């Protein structure tokens, strides 16, 4: 039972830069049996490079493989912000198939802070006896941010879910939702509703609030 | 997938100038030599390789005769060719590991020394 | 023309079953393989198994623990993948794919939904506000998919649709925003329009 190790498990590049994406095999390969695949978010994988070296047909020069015995390696020479996907790499061995945990290759730009709105649940929603308080966090980069919510300036803790976009096509850039969740009369019970973000571009946290009733 | 006409064992003497050990893919489809992959497995060890995509060959010290007609591959003639300096020291189940493109398949063919 | 057609999604409770074919075209089906390869929702491939479209020899994934059946139909080119006694572990988007050695074509994938929860319809609320932003908040839907336009098409640009996120209530929820001149709040009307396909939803809401 062939493991494939791959890594690294992100890799954020500039575009026109070179990436070098590993896979290791905890046993021996010949070099028709290892095969790389590329899948964009929501999209059927799509076979690169099969036996190691040999790219498909439409598929650019950017993309060579290299590799033997418990070594290959996927090598992208100038990336493409096309290029942006999850790539693996797959072994076939004496009736045996695995693949690799995959490697996530992202476009690195320019830092850029997020611009944060915050949203008061609906009069509408409440009469369903839940109350949705939704902060955004709109076209930043890096995508590592902290969302924290407090309730009549109290930290929350275990109420609050994320979600976040793609990678943008045009800028590159990341947004992010965060949405609090509170029964009718707890929401009814309290004032404040602050939304304090964290981010690499921001000096210091921003906060946006709102006062319920207004 | 693909077939072949196995042959079980083939035998070698001192008279043999060259041995050859058979193999016949008897369903290969490819029309360029550039979709066939060929491997030679004597003990767990890859003995030849040839990457129809590269139009490489690449074999170890002790088989450095070892080679196939490459001309004769896209009729499914992937047979070894050694000379017999290579064989006699290398005698048993070699294994021929034809791929193409995404289709493989394998046969055992024993190599045995006989004496006069 | 190569090409490998898949059934539509599907939703199933836990300890039930799920077929998935696989119709193919474009080739002679019986001279290659067929390769099943599934991916839970923000997860790596899982290969799953190999089936001989000649032979209907099969090789199955040891961890599927038998529960899964592999079968071709030569006279319709057709490959089926069948899993029974579903949990929620089996949450993933299924494939088939061609090749034995590799694998060169890859189906359109399945969505194979396992939970307990029954199918619903959203409840979609209004988020209202140099740039200001606004959306609709898409909650308490199961199964998905969700599709979120902003007039009918009209506006794209500055428009986030979330990936839905699944709540503890074993209902999904999602938000799409977007963004606006301040000035263009009273020339400019914004409606979304959300579509649940498996409840028949069609919803249309200002903001
Ligand atoms: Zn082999
Ligand atoms: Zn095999
Ligand atoms: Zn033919
Ligand atoms: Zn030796
Ligand atoms: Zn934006």
């Amino acid at each position: 039972e062939i493991v494939l190790t791959q890594s690294p498990a992100t890799l954020s590049l500039s575009p026109g830069e070179r990436a070098t994406l590993s896979c290791r095999a905890s046993q021996s390969l010949s070099r028709n049996h290892l095969a790389w695949y590329q899948q964009k978010p929501g999209q059927p994988p799509r076979l690169l490079i099969h036996w190691a070296s040999t790219r498909e047909s439409g598929v650019p020069d950017r993309f060579s493989g290299s590799g033997s015995g418990t070594d290959f390696t996927l090598t992208i020479s100038s990336l493409q912000a096309e290029d942006v996907a999850v790539y693996y790499c797959q072994q076939h061995t004496q009736n045996t198939w695995t693949f690799g945990q995959g490697t996530k290759v992202e476009i690195k730009r320019t830092v850029a802070a997020p611009s944060v709105f915050i949203f008061p649940p609906s009069d509408e929603q409440l009469k369903s006896g839940t109350a949705s308080v939704v902060c955004l966090l709109n076209n930043f980069y890096p995508r590592e941010a902290k969302v924290q919510w407090k309730v009549d300036n109290a930290l929350q803790s275990g109420n609050s879910q994320e979600s976040v976009t793609e990678q943008d096509s045009k800028d590159s850039t990341y947004s992010l939702s965060s949405t609090l969740t509170l029964s009718k009369a707890d929401y009814e019970k309290h004032k404040v509703y602050a939304c304090e973000v964290t981010h690499q571009g921001l000096s210091s946290p921003v906060t946006k609030s709102f006062n319920r009733g207004e | 997938q693909l077939l072949f006409n196995k042959t079980k064992s083939v035998e070698f003497t001192f008279c043999n100038d060259t041995v050859v050990i058979p193999c016949f893919v008897t369903n290969m489809e490819a029309q360029n030599t550039t979709e066939v992959y060929v491997k030679w497995k004597f003990k767990g060890r890859d003995i030849y390789t040839f990457d129809g995509a590269l139009n490489k060959s690449t074999v170890p010290t002790d088989f450095s005769s070892a080679k196939i007609e490459v001309s004769q591959l896209l009729k499914g003639d992937a047979s070894l060719k050694m000379d017999k300096s290579d064989a006699v020291s290398h005698t048993g189940n070699y294994t021929c590991e034809v791929t193409e493109l995404t289709r493989e398949g394998e046969t055992i063919i024993e190599l045995k020394y006989r004496v006069v | 023309q190569v090409q490998l057609v898949q059934s539509g999604a599907e939703v199933k409770k836990p300890g039930a079953s799920v077929k998935v074919s696989c119709k193919a075209s474009g080739y002679t089906f019986t001279s290659y393989g067929i390769s099943w390869v599934r991916q839970a929702p923000g997860q790596g491939l899982e290969w799953m198994g190999w089936i001989s479209a000649y032979n209907g020899n099969t090789n199955y994934a040891q961890k599927l623990q038998g529960r899964v059946t592999m079968t071709t139909d030569t006279s319709t080119s057709t490959a089926y993948m069948e899993l029974r006694s579903l949990r929620s572990d089996d949450t993933a988007v299924y494939y088939c794919a061609r090749g034995t050695v590799y694998f060169d074509y890859w189906g359109q994938g399945t969505l194979v939904t396992v939970s307990s929860a029954s199918t619903k319809g959203p409840s979609v609320f209004p988020l209202a506000p140099g740039t200001a932003a606004l959306g609709c908040l898409v909650k308490d839907y199961f199964p998905e998919p969700v599709t979120v336009s902003w007039n009918s098409g009209a506006l794209t640009s500055g428009v986030h649709t979330f990936p839905a996120v699944l709540q503890s209530s074993g209902l999904y929820s999602l938000s799409s925003v977007v963004t606006v001149p301040s000035s263009s709040l009273g020339t400019q009307t914004y409606i979304c329009n959300v579509n649940h396909k498996p409840s028949n939803t069609k919803v249309d809401k200002k903001a």
